[PDB]
């Protein structure tokens, strides 16, 4: 038995109502537990028996459903209710994919940079290029790499920061590491950024040997 | 003596296996006050007694056992077990539904023999009997 | 398959585990083990075995009740067992009861009444609660019948 | 409370043991289970054990490598792993399970301990200027990055450390600044790493 | 408790004294299911239990005595004997017959008083009452 | 088992408190042979047993207690007393009386809680139900 | 107030002293005293007291039965009370029974019959007086305790 959780990450601000769904292929009757976990902390129950409520938990959490469908509902989200939610079947003891909850904000454009490797890195025989994205929203943003005219290196590493304490925004880093053999025999290097609020894809390019 | 505990009784999802909400009419449950050879009423009485005991408060069941159930029904089922006749495991029940109107019948025990439930054809006669009773009832009013 | 053209057959099953607070519940793991649970943290095990755990034939009850260090429900169940129909040991709060079947006929009759034989002994002991019910579902009917 | 221990660094293919001790309830009467969490992913259930160690249930994929047991006298729960693989680094939690509504639910979680399996030795952090401050090829996970020993605190964005194929960590640190201040003050990135005592104040040359 | 054994019952020539087969309808025997003061039904239940016991196999009756009969009926007859009132020793039963139709009634006991019977005139009210009940029942249908 | 004693019962002035002559019809008292949860019928049976024993003759009540009453009724009332629900001590009864027709209803007990009787509005549902039962019974015939 | 416009609620109360010859009647004077009466000349008193009257652990019930100098009904009620659940003295035809508190069962059957800081419970024999002040006489207690 495998559970499917929807959606992967929904967005809603304080005061709005939020709905999360855990669905199962078979009929598990009424055997489902809802957990909430904060970053770097052990989880805690919110719902047991798929409809009841754990003691010490606020009354804005409602569990419902039967058979193959189950739903968690939060009516008025407080600032201390942004975390990761898990649905666990209590017979096979299996967890779900996980749903993340984040604050709401008006679409904000990212700031895309580009800069070349350093000095001693070239002497090191392996140089890395990373083009920074700073202060953007939402999380969904796509990055691509172009070498010379147009190509795909295929080995790039991406990192994203957490929600800012004050403005609640994101920063994205995309590192591409290559030995000097590949870097010496090419001319143009560009990184392409695409976002929800960006009308057209944006390229940032440099020219080196 | 005779059972004395008194009861639209409705069964919640914590009292059933693979079911959410099954419950019956007042006419059907009224028979639980004037019948001596039915288990379903005894189980309903045990459920009710447990409910009041937990929401109002094992010696209680020691001194209250005879006011809820009928021991001779247990003894009869034990004797039918000894002499190899179908008996009641005291878990499964069957009833008629009448989807068009919604009126049902009081559940009756599902018999057990040789470690398995009896097939529906092995006691189907009883079913028609019950149907007959129901039709007479809906022909009485 | 609908009967008489207006009626259909439907089935339901009952869950007796909501009765855990008031009535003891019994179930059979396999043909050689039986378990009667009181509440959610303590029960009693009935074992048909060919091993001996107590050698002496003594059995004292007045001292056990006088010490007043035991569980009331467990003593009540063993008492209603061994009067409806024997080595004994209760030191340290334990409950160990040995029946030398190989008298036996009545003990086995009560055992069959509750759990409704080429075994030498029958042992009654105390255990904690575990998910043991495999062959039969938990139900209070055995103790209810044994009471009266 | 539930206190867990045994985490740390173990070579691939080794044998490892974790312990969870409880104080505050009856250790004898409760089913207890072990749950795992990978870095950046969802939760995972390792194993479950009953009170008298009669019913032991194991993960479908983890069977044959993990052996769980408990000592009721000392209020302890031990887990043993053999033939570890590289993707067995994670956070381990010992949870207490309770049966209610005809259902198992975990009502108390421990603090959780970290276990890391890798084939690497202690390597110093290579610091490079990004004009920005890049730290590369340092094995232990924690490392400290600052701008002039905490002098600058506006727009200091750090990024989560990542694993490259070599098995050594790397991260970056950036900052925002208007146009003028580029040609006024030369800035220094402070990178601190304890398990090899490297406190490097590397200078950046604007270009 | 209450008797739990369940039953067109026909009595063979070995169950009677100086009489061939004699038997009744379904309606008359159906009263034995819901009736608590009737010796004839208790005797019928004992006969049926003996039948299955011999065809399907004294401790059995020790543990099955109360699932078939009503002890308080025996004690009531004993008390009526002590205080010098007519009582029933479970030997003779009288019933009505409808020769033209064939319908009968449920047999009731023929009481005794100091080693005799009541000469059919000491309970001539009961016969008239039973006839009235039968005529009302047959006119109702 | 079940009670077996058999009773226009009329109550003399020495069985009542502050009342001369109160008594009922045959239809109302006929129910005492069928119901299993009535205290008035048990009291009537005790009265009749005492009357028939004084004029023809304490071990008699020792051996005849179960042929008259239903012990489970006493047990039920004891449990209701322990669990703090209104109970009956077999002292006061209420019944409905049709003034013009003269017909009445079988008396039911007047419960007691916290050392005093109820308000006569704390059980108006029971009175309305009894009135509905009487009106249905009289309109049936 | 008439119900449904045709029915009038009425009431009646039953007198149970007409049963004096056949069945025992019990009534409560106050919370500390209980009385059971057999006939019109003899009965038993049930006292919840803090004082002792006999100091010995003997109970020679068999000897008292053998001497055959007592009242049949009183001893029958004493025996049924004892079995439904101790110091004794029955010399000279007397009836004195003492319970030193076991306590739970004695109190439970006392509550069942008469349906705690006090130390002892004493059972003694008395003549008949108009003792009932709180509860009217009724035989339900002994009838319930009997079966
Ligand atoms: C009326 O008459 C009928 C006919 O004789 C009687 O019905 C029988 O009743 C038996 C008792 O329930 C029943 O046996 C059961 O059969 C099912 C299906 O084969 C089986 O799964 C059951 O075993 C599980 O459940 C019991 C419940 O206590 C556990 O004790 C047992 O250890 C097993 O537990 C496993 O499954 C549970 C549910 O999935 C889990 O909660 C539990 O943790 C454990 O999980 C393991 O298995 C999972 C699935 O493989 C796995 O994912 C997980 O990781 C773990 O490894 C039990 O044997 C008979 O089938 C039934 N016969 C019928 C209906 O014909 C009935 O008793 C009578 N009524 C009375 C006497 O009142
Ligand atoms: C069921 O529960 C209900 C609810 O509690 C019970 O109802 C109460 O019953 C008691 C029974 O005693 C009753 O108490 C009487 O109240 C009367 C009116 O207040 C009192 O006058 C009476 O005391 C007199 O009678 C005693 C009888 O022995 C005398 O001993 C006593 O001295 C009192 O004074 C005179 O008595 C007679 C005259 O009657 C005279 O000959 C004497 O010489 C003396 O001069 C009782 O205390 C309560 O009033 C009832 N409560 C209510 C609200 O009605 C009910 O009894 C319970 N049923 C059963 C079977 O127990
Ligand atoms: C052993 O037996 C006991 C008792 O039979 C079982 O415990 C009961 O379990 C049921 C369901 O598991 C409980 O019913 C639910 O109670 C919820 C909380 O209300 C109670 O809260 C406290 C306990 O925390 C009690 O003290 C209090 O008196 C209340 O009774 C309710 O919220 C539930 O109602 C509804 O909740 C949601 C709300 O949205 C609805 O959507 C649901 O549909 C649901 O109807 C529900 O009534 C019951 O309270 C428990 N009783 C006790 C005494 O604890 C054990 O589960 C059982 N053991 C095992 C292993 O099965
Ligand atoms: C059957 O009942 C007996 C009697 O209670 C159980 O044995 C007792 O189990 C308790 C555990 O709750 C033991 O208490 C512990 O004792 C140690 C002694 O040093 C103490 O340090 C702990 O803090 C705790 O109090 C108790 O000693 C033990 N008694 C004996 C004589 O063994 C037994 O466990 C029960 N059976 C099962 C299966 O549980
Ligand atoms: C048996 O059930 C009781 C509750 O009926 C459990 O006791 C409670 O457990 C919860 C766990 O969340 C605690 O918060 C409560 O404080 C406990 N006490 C009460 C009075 O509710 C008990 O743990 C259960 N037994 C076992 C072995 O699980
Ligand atoms: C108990 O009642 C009986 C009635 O049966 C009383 O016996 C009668 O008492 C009167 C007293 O004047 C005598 O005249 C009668 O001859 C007695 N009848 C008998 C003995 O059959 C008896 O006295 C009463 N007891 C008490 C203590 O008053
Ligand atoms: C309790 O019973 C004893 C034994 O009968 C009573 O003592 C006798 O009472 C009669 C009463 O007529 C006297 O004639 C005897 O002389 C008494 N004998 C002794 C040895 O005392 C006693 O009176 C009864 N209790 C009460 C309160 O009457
Ligand atoms: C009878 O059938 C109706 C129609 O589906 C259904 O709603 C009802 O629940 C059934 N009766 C019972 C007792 O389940
Ligand atoms: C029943 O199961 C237990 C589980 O340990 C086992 O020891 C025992 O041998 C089993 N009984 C039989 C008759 O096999
Ligand atoms: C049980 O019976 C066996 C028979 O050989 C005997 O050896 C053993 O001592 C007995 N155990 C007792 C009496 O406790
Ligand atoms: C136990 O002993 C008996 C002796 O009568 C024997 O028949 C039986 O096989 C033994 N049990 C097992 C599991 O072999
Ligand atoms: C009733 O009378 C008819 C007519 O003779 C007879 O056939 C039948 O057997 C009688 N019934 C009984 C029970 O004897
Ligand atoms: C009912 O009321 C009438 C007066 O209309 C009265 O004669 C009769 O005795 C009453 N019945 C009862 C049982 O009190
Ligand atoms: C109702 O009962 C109460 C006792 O709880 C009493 O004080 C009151 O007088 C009664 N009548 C009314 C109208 O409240
Ligand atoms: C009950 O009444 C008696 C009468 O003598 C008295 O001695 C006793 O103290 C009273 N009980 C209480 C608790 O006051
Ligand atoms: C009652 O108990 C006290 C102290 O427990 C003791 O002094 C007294 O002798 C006892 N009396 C009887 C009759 O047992
Ligand atoms: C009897 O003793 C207890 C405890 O010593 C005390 O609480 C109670 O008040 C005493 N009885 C009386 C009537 O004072």
């Amino acid at each position: 038995i495998q559970m499917t959780q929807s959606p992967s990450s929904l967005s809603a601000s304080v005061g709005d109502r939020v709905i999360i769904t855990c669905r199962a292929s078979q009929s598990i009757s009424s055997s489902l537990n809802w957990y909430q976990q904060k970053p770097g902390k052990a989880p805690k129950l919110l719902i047991y028996a798929a409809v009841n409520l754990e003691t010490g938990v606020p009354s804005r959490f409602s569990g419902s459903g039967f058979g193959t469908d189950f739903t968690l509902a939060i009516s008025n989200v407080q600032p201390e209710d942004f975390a990761t939610y898990y649905c666990q079947q209590s017979d096979t003891r299996t967890f779900g994919r996980g749903t993340k909850l984040d604050v709401k904000r008006t679409v904000a454009a990212p700031s895309v940079f580009i800069f070349p490797p350093s000095d001693e890195q070239l002497k090191s025989g392996t140089a890395s290029v990373v083009c920074l994205l700073n202060n953007f929203y939402p999380r969904e943003a796509k990055v691509q790499w172009k070498v010379d005219n147009a190509l795909q290196s295929g080995n790039s590493q991406e990192s994203v920061t957490e929600q800012d304490s004050k403005d609640s925004t994101y920063s994205l880093s995309s590192t591409l590491t290559l030995s000097k053999a590949d870097y010496e025999k090419h001319k143009v290097y560009a990184c392409e950024v695409t976002h929800q609020g960006l009308s057209s894809p944006v390229t940032k390019s440099f020219n080196r040997g | 003596g005779t059972f004395t505990w008194t009861l639209g009784y409705c069964l919640t999802r914590w009292m059933l296996i693979e079911a959410e909400l099954k419950c019956f009419g007042n006419t059907a449950v009224a028979k639980c006050n004037e019948k001596h050879d039915e288990e379903f009423c005894d189980m309903l009485r045990l459920f009710d007694f447990n409910k009041q005991a937990i929401q109002r408060l094992i010696q209680l069941i020691n001194k209250a056992v005879n006011a809820l159930i009928n021991d001779q029904l247990i003894m009869k089922n034990h004797l039918r077990d000894i002499m190899c006749i179908p008996y009641c495991n005291y878990s499964k029940y069957w009833y008629l539904n009448h989807t068009t109107t919604g009126r049902t019948s009081l559940p009756k025990c599902w018999l057990v023999s040789n470690g398995s439930y009896l097939n529906e054809t092995h006691f189907s006669d009883d079913i028609e009997q019950q149907a007959d009773n129901m039709i007479t009832e809906m022909l009485q009013k | 398959s609908l009967y008489k053209g207006v009626y259909e057959l439907q089935t339901l099953e009952l869950n007796m585990e909501t009765l855990n607070m008031t009535m003891p519940l019994s179930c059979t793991k396999n043909n050689s083990h039986h378990y009667i649970m009181v509440g959610n943290e303590t029960g009693l095990e009935l074992t048909l075995t060919n091993t001996s755990i107590i050698n002496h034939k003594f059995c004292n009850l007045s001292d056990a009740h006088k010490k007043n260090l035991y569980d009331h429900a467990l003593m009540s169940i063993i008492s209603t067992f061994h009067l409806s129909i024997m080595s004994c040991d209760f030191n340290g709060g334990k409950i160990s009861v040995q029946y030398n079947l190989s008298v036996a006929n009545g003990v086995l009759q009560t055992f069959m009444r509750m759990a409704w034989t080429s075994y030498q002994y029958l042992i009654i002991q105390n255990t904690t609660w575990e998910d043991h019910c495999q062959f039969s579902r938990p139900s209070p009917i055995g103790y209810l019948g044994l009471l009266s | 409370q539930l206190q867990e221990s045994g985490g740390g660094l173990v070579k691939p293919g080794g044998s490892l043991r974790l312990s969870c001790t409880a104080s505050g309830f009856n250790f004898n009467k409760y089913n207890m289970n072990w749950v795992r969490q990978a870095p950046g992913k969802g939760l995972e259930w390792v194993s479950s054990i009953s009170a008298l160690s009669t019913y032991i249930y194991y993960a479908d994929s983890l069977k044959g490598r993990f052996t769980v047991s408990r000592d009721n006298a000392k209020n302890s729960l031990f887990l043993q792993m053999n033939s570890l693989r590289d993707d067995d680094t994670a956070v381990y939690y010992c949870a207490r399970e309770i049966r209610r509504a005809s259902t198992w639910s975990a009502d108390l979680w421990g603090r959780g301990t970290l276990v890391t399996v890798s084939s690497a030795s202690t390597k110093g952090p290579s610091v490079f200027p990004l004009a920005g401050c890049l730290v590369k090829d340092y094995f232990p996970e924690p490392v400290t990055v600052s701008w002039n020993s905490g002098a600058l605190t506006s727009g200091v964005h750090t990024f989560p450390a990542v694993l490259q194929s070599s098995g050594l960590y790397s991260l970056s640190s950036v900052v925002t600044v208007p146009s003028s201040s580029l040609g006024t003050q030369t800035y220094i990135c402070n990178v601190n790493h304890k398990p090899s005592n490297t406190k490097v104040d590397k200078r950046v040359e604007p270009k």
